[PDB]
RNA sequence: UGACUGCUCCCUAGCAUGCUACUACCG
RNA sequence: GCGGUAGUAGCAUGCUAGGGAGCAG
């Protein structure tokens, strides 16, 4: 803002004109002073305006390109995360029972609702009350979905271990009742 | 209309996505390549490739939103709290979510009381509060879908009611637009199921 | 004016109870939620007061929790 | 149109924390609530207008509290330029008169 | 805005021009004086508004920072604030049953479960000294929470049953004192 | 853990247009 | 003597962008 190309000419002309004015010369030198300084300031005006416009344009361009780079980095990391999640969940497919039921299909297509029903290894049961409990998972082994399951653990709504010896009719009102039963496929 | 009536005979485990096994660089996947609707019958996908190289971004997005892998890599679940069909449990624990009460602005209440409000026998009283809920509330509220029953319609009358409704909806214009003409407000909201582990909608609209 | 006061006090009491990690016991939290929701729907000012006594008994029967005596010496409850 | 007075009062008295219980931090909540509750002043019943008047007085009290409460411990001096419009009825009457100024 | 050099220059020019004009003069002097005056007037008038905008903006910024600091402070004392507020409202309610149970808990006699409301169901309290027993328990009836209850069991810290006739002034101080009374609500 | 729409108020930044003003150039 | 042009300042108007909040289905 102080070392512009026209600054040298403008300042030198102003200094010379004002020295001539301080010399107390005639009115012609004053008119020449006025004209020269007017045109000098007029030419300095656009040189002082266009540069300021250009700097702000350049700054906006820099900001936009920086934010584009940040967006690309975020895209790369989300892609890596999704790939990791998929390849991690792949490793639990039990690839022998799944293959055994896939090959029985006449064209390779099977409903999705029967894959956990015939290939899962663990079963979870949520029991509202004792009357429902004694009709579904009474004892230590029960049958569901044409298979045999054996109990492995029982917890309550607070996630604390509960032993089957205290799930009775008398002791029922002393438990956080939304019980969760975990079993394993037998044989 | 006829499919709605005829679909009530067949077993309920034969409806939904149809999956099969595809290979990506020699590893096997499980993806959905069709659907079996109660109303629309059997629908098969048109662009399915079994053997393929490493997949792109939109294929990752499509395969991460399919319930096939999530259901096939989970445990069996038998839930007796509700009467709706249950598929699988994604973890080893059941989550119980509660609702908290509100916060009391005592200064405003005192200011209102000091001006002759909330007197006995008045016609203005508080009947709007923040109610709290216990652990088993989400499932209890979800269990209200038991009021949805299969309904057959009078087709010869519906085919005329639809014409009258279309006459009602006649002063507008519509069609398809490109991806650069879509207007979205508040891009800082949730994105869905699998996607809420990595960011909001801004991340997926920028990436 | 004696009814809105008890409803506001019940709201504050339930907030205080929730701050003390009470919802880590499903039965106690369910009972507290039921009492709090029943007070706000009351129409007469006797049932609300007995339910208020029942709800305050939950906070009083927790030894460590808070200091009844310090909170009574701060130009507060008598 | 006018709403149920109980709804407006309940919105005034019951909140989520930080959003209220300190009115000086958010005075623009009560301005919107008083905008919603303006047409209650033409109701033949008398408490209904008292709701709107109470909201206006609370807004003025909150502003005075903020200015004095900030001038006291600190030394920043506040001005009341074009702020009194929020506790006079002419700012709210203009929202129900046809001449869509926004 | 009378603390800037522009104000000083404008004031001196104003005074000089005003004095010259009031003295009476020609046209060229007036033209030169106004040409040397208007630039200083514009110089003053620009800053006269720039300073005002700066000052009001600074005031708004300090306001916003005070608000943020106060909100951050307020959201970190909620437990104590809520407890103090709750006990203040409990004072203001002024009920006899609430006052009774609050004083009882303040002296040491707290309950062990939720106070029942029916004409049945058990209530258990702890009585740590003989004075509380003297105040509350007299005879075979129990007065608690502005109600009436009937004692049916007394248990000590050693869990041995103590009959009602045993407790007396000098006959008590040979006992495990944190007694546990179990009563039912009288009709 | 926080969905899809619609309307309204407040604050800041930019753009466009208009009004007035101060200098300067040109005829 | 009148107009045009070039900067500068204040004021007003409508959009776009960002943030905070309110109501309704």
């Amino acid at each position: 803002f102080s070392s512009l190309p026209s600054y040298a000419a403008f300042a030198t002309a102003q200094e010379a004109y004002e020295q001539a004015v301080a010399n107390g010369d005639s009115e012609v030198v004053l008119k020449k002073l006025k004209k020269s300084l007017n045109v000098a300031k007029s030419e300095f005006d656009r040189d002082a305006a266009m540069q300021r416009k250009l700097e702000k344009m350049a700054d906006q361009a820099m900001t936009q390109m920086y934010k584009q780079a940040r967006s690309e980095d975020k895209r790369a990391k989300v892609t890596s995360a999704m790939q990791t999640m998929l390849f991690t969940m792949l490793r639990k497919l039990d690839n022998d029972a799944l293959n055994n039921i896939i090959n029985n299909a006449r064209d390779g297509c099977v409903p999705l609702n029967i894959i956990p029903l015939t290939t899962a290894a663990k079963l979870m049961v949520v029991i509202p009350d004792y009357n429902t409990y004694k009709n579904t998972c009474d004892g230590t082994t029960f049958t569901y979905a044409s298979a045999l399951w054996e109990i492995q653990q029982v917890v309550d709504a607070d996630s604390k271990i509960v032993q089957l010896s205290e799930i009775s009719m008398d002791n029922s009102p002393n438990l956080a009742w939304p019980l969760i039963v975990t079993a394993l496929r037998a044989n | 209309n006829f499919n709605v009536l005829f679909s009530t005979v067949f077993p309920p485990t034969s409806f939904g996505p149809l999956v099969r096994k595809i290979f990506v660089d020699g590893v096997p996947f499980v993806v959905s390549t069709g659907y079996h609707f109660r109303e629309l019958g059997v629908v098969h996908n048109q662009d399915v490739n079994l053997h393929s190289s490493r997949l792109s971004f939109k294929e990752l997005l499509v395969y991460a939103a399919d319930p096939a892998m999530h259901a096939a890599s989970g445990n069996l679940l038998l839930d007796k709290r509700t009467t709706c069909f249950s598929v699988a449990a994604l973890t080893n624990n059941v989550a119980f979510q509660t609702v908290k009460p509100g916060n009391f602005n005592k200064d405003f209440y005192d200011f209102a009381v000091s001006k002759g409000f909330f007197k006995e026998g008045s016609s203005v009283e508080l009947k709007h509060f923040f109610f709290a809920q216990d652990g088993n509330a989400a499932i209890s509220d979800y269990d209200y879908y038991r009021y949805n029953l299969p309904t057959m319609c009078d087709i010869r009358q519906l085919l005329f009611v639809v014409e009258v409704v279309d006459k009602y909806f006649d002063c507008y214009d519509g069609g398809c637009i490109n991806a650069n003409q879509v207007i979205v407000n508040n891009l800082d909201k949730s994105a869905g199921f699998p996607f809420n582990k990595w960011g909001k909608a801004r991340l997926y609209y920028d990436s | 004016s004696k009814m809105s006061d008890v409803k506001c006090t019940s709201v504050v009491l339930l907030s205080v109870l929730q701050q003390l990690r009470v919802e880590s016991s499903s039965k106690l939290w369910a009972q507290c939620v039921q009492l709090h929701n029943d007070i706000l729907l009351a129409k007469d000012t006797t049932e609300a007061f007995e339910k208020m006594v029942s709800l305050l008994s939950v906070l009083l029967s927790m030894q460590g929790a808070v200091d009844i005596n310090k909170l009574c010496e701060e130009m507060l409850d008598n | 149109p006018y709403p149920d007075p109980s709804r407006i009062l309940g919105a005034g008295c019951f909140v989520d924390d930080i959003v209220k219980t300190d009115g000086t931090l958010m005075i623009e909540r009560f301005v919107s609530l008083a905008i919603d509750a303006y047409p209650l002043t033409k109701h033949p019943n008398q408490e209904y207008a008292d709701v709107f008047h109470l909201y206006l007085q609370y807004i003025r009290k909150l502003h005075d509290e903020l200015t004095g409460h900030m001038l006291d411990m600190y030394s920043v001096m506040l001005t009341n330029d074009n702020t009194s419009r929020y506790w006079e009825p002419e700012f709210y009457e203009a929202m129900y008169t046809p001449h869509t100024v926004l």
